[PDB]
């Protein structure tokens, strides 16, 4: 709240995953800390009951270069990824959340993988 | 506590951790990523720094727990590092996480002190430098 920015804070709170669950899909969009990058290439997202997903429709953000990776798509705060249902069925669907990134100063957070069930609320967010 | 589990560590090597963890020396643990860009390139650095007559003092250890944080799961990393270079690397293979949720290892790379007695003294979340590793030797309530 008074910072979120700069490799000062960790991952755990540098991280504010907002759910928005639509009509059409399930809209994820984790507020990335100033200091932090995530791979596009690496981010698992999907959501479906017995995967009857269409894609995981991202919002593509800028290329960065890299050393072994080259140079691939990442989100340093900007993140948002939409998952839209390939079967509409009012059934209730498991959400499968994968954060993997690194930080500008030189760290390197392991995938944080979070699954969620999606049972109907609205909004949702990690018990840890 | 829980020495003998500590001791029931294996590494990659299949070998127990207690190679590195007996004498009454202090235990420096460091965790790391396999399909990293930066704990790539640290790797090598770890060795490195691993030979050095001034980090002799410390038993200093790679782990990494197979099937936690989404990282490789137990039969995949073992055979991962024995594609790998280095084969002088102190990997420990934490199944489950016994040692990553005790500490509750949420950011690589992490830097666990062990003292000479075999308990967590010291644990730092990050990345650390010679001029801290000084201040260690100093003072061990010198964090960050």
């Amino acid at each position: 709240m008074a910072l979120d920015a700069n490799d000062l804070l960790p991952p755990e709170k540098a991280f504010v995953p907002e759910l928005a669950v639509a009509d059409d899909g399930v809209n994820v969009r984790f507020r990335i800390a100033d200091g932090y990058y995530m791979y596009q290439a690496k981010i698992v997202g999907k959501t479906n009951p017995a995967d009857l997903l269409g894609q995981p429709s991202f919002s593509k953000g800028e290329e960065k270069e890299d050393e072994f990776f080259g140079r691939q798509t990442v989100y340093h705060h900007e993140a948002q990824v939409a998952f839209p249902y390939a079967k509409a069925v009012g059934e209730p669907y498991k959400l499968v959340l994968t954060y993997q990134g690194s930080a500008e100063a030189g760290v390197c957070y392991p995938p944080v993988d979070t699954e969620f069930d999606i049972f109907g609320n609205g909004t949702y967010h990690p018990q840890t | 506590m829980v020495p003998h589990t500590l001791s029931t560590l294996k590494t990659a090597d299949n070998r127990p951790a207690s190679v590195y963890l007996k004498k009454d020396k202090p235990t420096l643990i460091k965790f790391w990523a396999s399909w990293c860009p930066l704990c790539l390139s640290e790797l090598g650095q770890t060795e490195k720094w691993a030979q050095d007559a001034k980090f002799s003092s410390a038993n200093l250890i790679t782990v990494a727990s197979p099937g936690f944080l989404h990282e490789k799961k137990d039969g995949d990393f073992q055979k991962w590092y024995a594609g790998l270079n280095y084969p002088k690397l102190p990997v420990v293979t934490d199944n489950g996480g016994t040692i990553a949720q005790s500490l509750n290892i949420s950011v690589y790379p992490s830097w666990a002190l062990i003292g000479k007695d075999g308990d967590v003294q010291r644990i730092v979340k990050g990345s650390i430098n010679e001029a801290q590793a000084l201040a260690l030797i100093r003072d061990p309530n010198a964090d960050l």
